């Protein structure tokens, strides 16, 4: 919930040799909303 | 008599110029005379000035018919490259042809230097495999290029006081003696200082640094003009690395990074640059844009016909 | 309700199936006799219907091969994205198909006949004197038994620098599109070199990205309307006379968004995965993560009707962060009168609601406690602890059986449902 | 004897493709040595239906099945290469399907009144009344050719089955039916055609799809062009009308590009009296291709204009919408309109020319964006041959000579291709007390291409201001450029001389450049060594021993004795050229 912090971790310890930029736009739009 | 083999030659570079598709026995000779000339060169071609320089090519036949367009036709100006004529690239195999064509024609008014990019493995994973795969269907061709890159020259010494190679330096250079020392006849390897010297790539970043590519090193600017002083050089030209203005002044002015290939990985739609050794050895560029291909893009705007 | 009951099963019985059998599409044709599945690897496998009769297999063939990239030197992929037919032209019929990069045209036509005689040769090809010929004689045919064979025709290929997760034919014969990630080009189905760039939302650097497109149809029946989605939860409906470029919408669909329900993942479970017209021109029901919800062509600003599909996931949302069960790109397909509506959901549910009546349903696809011509009891899960003897707590429900992709028999009854490894083909009883 | 046919035969039934591919072009040869009481029973029953998909190979077989008019037999058997053709005429591809049409149709004159009526109508119904959507986009093909020849039921029938394809539900047979329309038309009664193909053509002008509506056009250029223009204001008009504001821009784009051929069907008087309100609101449309593809033709439709009016009309209606479409913000809109401006001037006298058309032209030649300067370059001849240039050579000096120098190398190649035609049209003096500075550096530029255009179009000038001009201007220019270090530019001196020496004459070349030539021979570089002997191959042919034995041949000795190897060689070359065996 608000403690998305730490789940951060996926898109932290990712390296995505451009797989579709869905699921990284989402991560990526999702913590810049509220950090 | 030479003259009905010249004459021979002349009609297949007409038949070029009819884009045509060869046979095999042509290749075949041509790559046995190509490496009769070659065996008897030493890595230091000896290229005298005045000159054209240009920089990877990486087989696009477009940007290389359009340079040949700007610099005049051969042998009217001279040429010369700096490797890096396979890997990320379309039209190897003609480029390849047409440079072992040429200069088998002109052996003396031309010069072909070898790359990073010509090592087996390299070129095996990079696109000229299946290349040749998909224009012959088997590897024979494979073989006869890269027994013809092992004999290239690796380094160009133009008149004595220009240096000129693809890669880079290596620590343990100092004078060419050591590229003399070299046995050109062998696969590329991953150590040792010829790799550096054909791995490597400048440094702005102060001392050494690790080659983030894995196989080579970062020279120092001290060592560059280190090897200047001791060997009377002033400047010494490079390429292999791309930059978004065609070519760049590094390291005060002792590096200039020639790039004969415009939108490298057809991406980044980068300048490209030639720098002419005038007469006098001063440096001259003519930039050109990426050629205009033609019918093309297929991706447009416009309405194309079927549709309108 | 039209009770459902069991009529087949594909696939094996070992749940330790390799990454190459996992079904990634199915879909029936325009007529209703064929039904392609093509899995993970390319293997498309065409089910003819028996002249209501069963499914027997009719062809198969690998559609893609596991190719490699030059430039970028990525590991280029084989999973097929999406299967959609052609009309009948001949006896023939053709089904386009595309992985991340490419688009084929293959077709499958059946052969019986077969050349009978020789000049040179003996009947095993073993060949005789050159000269002791006198009478040329011109092969003649004669009947063998039928061999179906698939070729491809076409290939487009080299023009989209994303991955694809769309086509649509277009309705006039013709053209068809193609929705990368970012662009929508709109191909000719006989020329294999130009496209046509007819939509771009790339904004001009990359670092400044919002959204992406998710889905892109066309229209029944209209030849100038496409109704590409989009990955915040609107959807345009493009328009392809007003102007050569289309990017600028003819109408925006977008619900005015509620604040009361806004929650920490309000934006990722409202990103729309599959848009799909509704067989007549109407409708345009779309699926996100927790409901199918019907769109009306006339009425821009909010849907008509709103189904919730797992409600009882809502709570569990937090916990369904990281196993990486949140992003799940579900399909949902129409009745064929326009009536019923149908979507896949998790642990081999598949909810299927009704329109005119309001009501819904929740069936369970799997094996062991279903047999032919029984019936599927509506299976009725509880969020709460009182369990009693038939409701699944949602402590058990198997996040990992998730029924995707499913298709509906465009005229009669007949349905398939494809779990990961199986391809079950629930009829109804006919009386 | 027989043997390479007997393979031949064979070698249809391999598996390469190659192979089976020049075995169906060689089929005439196995025809020919068959027979003709062979042929129709053993080799056409073979050919009926095959199962070669390549379009390689059934596009050959279709085209050679179309030239089997005699081998078959006659005019009295050519009925017996209908079942070959009908197989070929239903297959999914679309050229395949062509061609066989197109042989069916080229056949078809074989056969007689009564075989025609017995065997090959037959094969149209059938076709246009079969279930694959092929067999009636291929049939839809096949009246145009039958329709003359049948009696009147026939022509009846054959009436009726297509007025059913007009009405087809597949749009592709309704394409095909909208494409077929007109050559249908060109054959039909003239009262048949008013009360029957006008019905169909207004229903598939008002058509739902759009690729039907737009072939609707040519469909109404075509009929219009064939009833009398008594009817046109009943019958045709109100259909061009609507489709001149249809929705779909494709229709307009359609209507635009057929705009000269609609106004001289309808004839002048519907032209002036309607037409020019359609033009205008073509003109001022919210597209970007209807605009160009409308702009294109405003000379062509401005010049078959009435001549009773065309100077006010012009002056009245067209003329503001092009100065509006001037200052346009596309750059096809712009540059299609500068292509074609130069058609108006002539038309009004030069006077409204002076007093309207001038500022246009100069904005176009400020314009920023390039080929617009190149085209309304390229056209100049117009006002030259009706203002008179000399009056605008004032106007014209600044835009070509900010046109010659720009950044890429391609303008100025367009550019110095168009040189040679304003040089002649210019003048001599003004030329010489002006553009002589341009000329100089053309020839020192950087790009070598240019050099070469640069060169030639001093040859071209040269061959038209003969000796005198070249030998009071560039002959002590070009002979002092021969100074510069790089060798290029020492070398376009060498090109320079091979080509102006056959323009200048002997007896000034080799009396005063041909000794700087001789100078030039002994460069420090081998560059210019052989090309010094390739200018020495070049001149020989106009040059006699007296002066070649005296100053030539020693040179030649000298060069082939270098240490270059080419240098040798092409001394060698120009020691043969001099037609010594």
């Amino acid at each position: 919930l608000l403690e998305l912090a730490k789940k951060k971790l996926k898109e932290l310890e990712e390296e995505e040799p451009d797989p579709d930029l869905r699921k990284k736009t989402l991560v990526r739009n999702m913590i810049k909303k509220l950090e | 008599d030479e003259k009905v083999f010249t004459k021979e030659l002349d009609q297949w570079i007409e038949q070029l110029n009819e884009c045509k598709q060869l046979s095999e026995s042509q290749v075949k000779s041509l790559c046995e005379k190509a490496k009769e000339i070659l065996t008897k060169e030493s890595n230091v071609q000896e290229v005298r000035c005045p000159v054209t320089v240009c920089g990877d090519v990486h087989g696009q036949f477009h940007d290389l018919m359009e340079l040949f367009r700007i610099g005049g036709k051969s042998p009217d100006t001279n040429y010369l490259f700096m490797g890096d004529y396979v890997d990320r690239g379309y039209y190897s195999v003609e480029t390849v042809t047409l440079l072992v064509a040429l200069k088998v024609r002109y052996r003396e008014r031309i010069t072909i230097l070898r790359g990073n990019h010509e090592s087996r493995q390299i070129t095996q994973v990079y696109g000229f495999y299946d290349e040749c795969l998909r224009k012959y269907g088997n590897a024979n061709v494979w073989k006869y290029f890269t027994d013809l890159f092992d004999y290239l020259p690796l380094t160009a010494l133009v008149d004595g006081q220009i240096f000129c190679l693809h890669g880079g330096l290596s620590p343990s250079i100092d004078t060419l003696d050591h590229i003399r020392a070299l046995d050109r006849l062998q696969e590329v390897p991953h150590e040792g200082p010829m790799c550096d010297l054909l791995w490597s790539d400048p440094d702005d970043r102060g001392g050494w640094g690790i080659s983030p590519r894995g196989a080579g090193y970062t020279f120092g600017q001290d060592i560059s003009e280190t090897f200047n002083h001791a060997n009377g050089l002033t400047l010494v030209s490079r390429a292999h690395q791309l930059v978004m203005e065609g070519y760049n002044w590094c390291h005060d002015r002792n590096v200039v990074t020639i790039f004969s290939a415009p939108n490298y990985c057809y991406r980044c739609g980068n300048q490209a640059a030639i720098m002419e050794l005038d007469d006098t050895l001063k440096y001259s560029f003519l930039q050109f844009d990426p050629a205009p291909r033609r019918g093309e893009p297929h991706v447009t705007r416009r309405t194309p016909d079927y549709f309108l | 309700d039209i009770q459902w009951c069991f009529s087949q099963v594909k696939g094996a019985v070992d749940d330790d199936v390799a990454e190459a059998d996992i079904i990634s599409t199915v879909e029936f044709n325009h007529s209703g006799e064929l039904l392609a599945t093509g899995d993970k690897g390319g293997r498309v496998v065409i089910f003819q219907q028996e002249q209501r009769g069963e499914y027997n297999v009719y062809s198969t063939f690998q559609s893609h091969e596991p190719e490699f990239d030059y430039l970028k030197s990525l590991e280029i992929e084989e999973k097929i994205n999406k299967i959609r037919w052609l009309p009948q032209k001949n006896a023939a019929q053709f089904l386009l198909s595309t992985n991340d990069k490419t688009i084929k045209l293959w077709k499958i036509s059946e052969r019986d006949k077969r050349p009978e005689g020789y000049n040179l040769k003996e009947e095993d090809g073993r060949y005789r004197d050159p000269t002791t010929v006198t009478t040329l004689r011109v092969p003649v045919f004669r009947p063998m038994d039928l061999m179906v064979e698939a070729s491809p025709r076409r290939i487009f290929a080299n023009a989209h620098t994303y991955h694809i997760n769309s086509i649509s034919i277009n309705s006039d014969y013709e053209t068809y599109l193609s929705a990368d990630d970012l662009r929508i080009n709109l191909w000719h189905l006989e020329i294999t070199d130009r496209s046509f760039n007819i939509v771009d939302i790339k904004p001009a650097n990359m670092e400044e990205l919002t959204e992406v497109i998710t889905a892109a149809e066309f229209h029944p029946n209209s030849c100038n309307t496409f109704v590409y989605s989009s990955s915040k939860g609107t959807i345009r409906l493009c328009d392809m006379r007003a102007s050569a470029l289309c990017d600028r919408h003819s109408k925006l669909f977008e619900e005015p968004e509620d604040p009361s329900n806004r929650s920490f993942f309000s934006e990722i479970i409202s990103s729309i995965s599959d848009v799909k017209f509704s067989h007549s021109g109407r409708y345009m029901m779309t699926r996100d993560y927790l409901s199918v919800k019907i769109w009306d062509l006339n009425m821009e600003n909010r849907p008509v009707e709103t189904y919730q599909v797992h409600e009882y996931l809502r709570s569990k949302l937090c916990s369904l962060y990281e196993n990486d069960c949140i992003f799940d790109k579900f399909e949902c397909c129409w009745n064929g009168s326009d009536s019923v509506v149908m979507t896949g959901s998790y642990n081999n549910f598949f909810r299927m609601f009704d329109r005119n009546t309001k009501r819904d349903i929740t069936l369970e696809a799997s094996r062991e406690n279903n047999k032919p011509r029984t019936v599927l009891k509506p299976r009725k899960v509880c969020a709460s602890g009182k369990r009693k003897k038939d409701e699944i707590s949602v402590d058990s429900l198997d996040f990992n059986k998730k029924i995707l992709h499913t298709a509906w028999h465009p005229k009669e009854n007949i349905i398939a449902v494809a779990t990961t490894n199986n391809l079950y083909i629930f009829q109804d009883k006919v009386n | 004897s027989l043997y390479p046919i007997a393979v031949l035969i064979d070698e249809l039934r391999n598996e390469d493709v190659q192979l089976r591919l020049n075995s169906i072009k060689k089929l005439s040869t196995i025809a020919l040595a068959l027979g003709v009481e062979r042929t129709r029973s053993e080799l056409l029953p073979f050919l009926t239906d095959t199962i070669y998909d390549e379009d390689e190979v059934l596009l050959a077989l279709a085209e050679q099945l179309g030239t089997f008019t005699t081998l078959v037999g006659g005019p009295e058997y050519v009925h017996c290469l209908l079942p070959p053709l009908e197989s070929l005429a239903t297959v999914e591809e679309t050229v395949v399907r062509d061609k066989a049409v197109e042989s069916l149709r080229a056949i078809s004159h074989e056969h007689s009144p009564s075989d025609l009526e017995a065997h090959f109508v037959p094969l149209v119904k059938r076709l246009a009344g079969g279930d694959w959507f092929t067999s009636r986009t291929s049939a839809c093909g096949l009246f145009s050719v039958c329709y003359p020849r049948v009696s009147s039921a026939v022509k009846a029938e054959l009436r009726q089955y297509f007025r059913n394809l007009c009405s087809d539900d597949t749009p592709m047979v309704r394409r095909a039916a909208a494409s077929k329309l007109g050559e249908f038309a060109k054959v039909l009664e003239l009262d048949n055609v008013k009360s029957e193909i006008i019905p169909m053509f207004s229903n598939l002008a008002s058509d739902e799809q759009d690729s039907v509506r737009l072939l609707a056009v040519e469909a109404c250029v075509n009929i219009a062009q064939l009833l009398p223009q008594e009817d046109l204001e009943a019958l045709v008009m109100p259909t061009l009308r609507q489709a001149a504001e249809d929705k779909s821009w494709r229709v307009r784009y359609m209507v635009a590009d057929k705009f000269t051929e609609l106004q001289k069907a309808v004839g002048p008087e519907i032209t002036k009296t309607d037409l020019v309100p359609a033009f205008q609101n073509l003109m001022k449309d919210c597209e970007a291709e209807v605009r160009a593809a409308a702009s294109h033709k405003v000379k062509e439709f401005c010049e078959n204009l009435s001549a009773d009016c065309r100077e006010n009309v012009i002056m009245s209606q067209i003329l503001p919408c092009i100065k509006e479409l001037v200052s346009d913000a596309n750059q096809h809109v712009k540059s299609a309109l500068a292509s074609v401006i130069m058609g108006l001037s002539p038309i009004l006298g030069k006077d409204n020319t002076i007093e309207h058309l001038l500022p246009l032209f100069l904005a176009q030649l400020k314009d920023e964006c390039p080929e617009v300067r190149l085209n309304i370059i390229s056209n100049l001849d117009c006002v030259n041959e009706v203002i008179g240039i000399r009056q605008l050579s004032q106007s014209l000096l600044p835009a070509i000579v900010e046109l010659a120098e720009d950044a890429k190398w391609r303008v100025r190649l367009a550019i110095i291709e168009y040189m040679p035609l304003l040089a002649g049209q210019l003048g001599v003096e003004f030329f010489d007390e002006k553009l002589n500075s341009l000329c100089m550096a053309w020839l020192v530029d950087h790009v070598y291409a240019i050099r070469e255009a640069a060169t030639s179009n001093l040859k071209k000038l040269v061959e038209k201001f003969g000796k005198e001009w070249a030998h009071a201007t560039i002959i002590p220019k070009v002979l002092a450029m021969s100074g510069d270090p790089n060798y290029l530019h020492r070398m376009t001196t060498l090109f320079c001389i091979n080509v102006l020496s056959e323009v200048c004459g002997q007896d000034i070349t080799t009396k005063h450049m041909l000794p700087t030539v001789l100078r030039m021979a002994g460069d420090p570089v081998a560059n210019v060594r052989f090309n010094v002997a390739k200018s020495l191959q070049k001149i020989g042919p106009i040059l006699d021993n007296s002066t070649l034995q005296s100053e030539v041949k020693p040179i030649l000795e000298k060069l082939t004795q270098d240490q270059d190897v080419d240098v040798k060689y092409f001394a060698q070359e120009a020691l043969t050229v001099l037609s010594l065996a």
